[PDB]
């Protein structure tokens, strides 16, 4: 994934929103979730 | 909290300290003239 901050290697990027749990730099966030990849899979 | 789409304020008037919506960045003409003014260096974006 691309960012404003750099390359961001080996997370998914959603498009929702959410609070910021690990501050990334340029208004993106990281955090540890389901988030499909299913339904319990972190 | 958003403002109203109707400004009805018994006569005072915010249109220039209210986010402008035509601009692409969603700020008032006062911030427009802020960054403006001020000459910033080393930015920092992805280069
Ligand atoms: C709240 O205060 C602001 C002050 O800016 C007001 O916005 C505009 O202020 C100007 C000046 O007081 C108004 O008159 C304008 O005067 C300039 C020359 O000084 C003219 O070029 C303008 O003519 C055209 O452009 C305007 C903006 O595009 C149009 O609104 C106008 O109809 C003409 O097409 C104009 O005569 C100006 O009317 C206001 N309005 C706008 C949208 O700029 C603001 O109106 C005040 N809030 C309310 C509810 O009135
Ligand atoms: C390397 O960063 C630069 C921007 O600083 C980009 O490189 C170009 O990106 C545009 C398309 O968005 C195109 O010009 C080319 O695909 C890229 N190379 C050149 C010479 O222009 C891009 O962000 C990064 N490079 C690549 C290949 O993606
Ligand atoms: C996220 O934003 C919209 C759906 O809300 C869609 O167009 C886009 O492809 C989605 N991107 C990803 C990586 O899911």
């Amino acid at each position: 994934f691309q960012t404003r901050a750099g390359c961001l290697i080996g997370a998914e990027h959603v498009n929702n929103s959410y609070e910021c749990d690990i501050p990334i730099g340029a208004g993106i966030c990281a955090s540890y979730q389901t988030q499909t990849n299913s339904v319990a899979s972190q | 909290y958003k403002t109203p789409p109707i400004k009805d304020f018994g006569g005072f008037n915010f249109s220039q300290i209210l986010p402008d919506p035509s601009k692409p960045s969603k700020r008032s003409f006062i911030e427009d003239l802020l960054f403006n003014k001020v000459t910033l260096a080393d930015a920092g974006f992805i280069k």
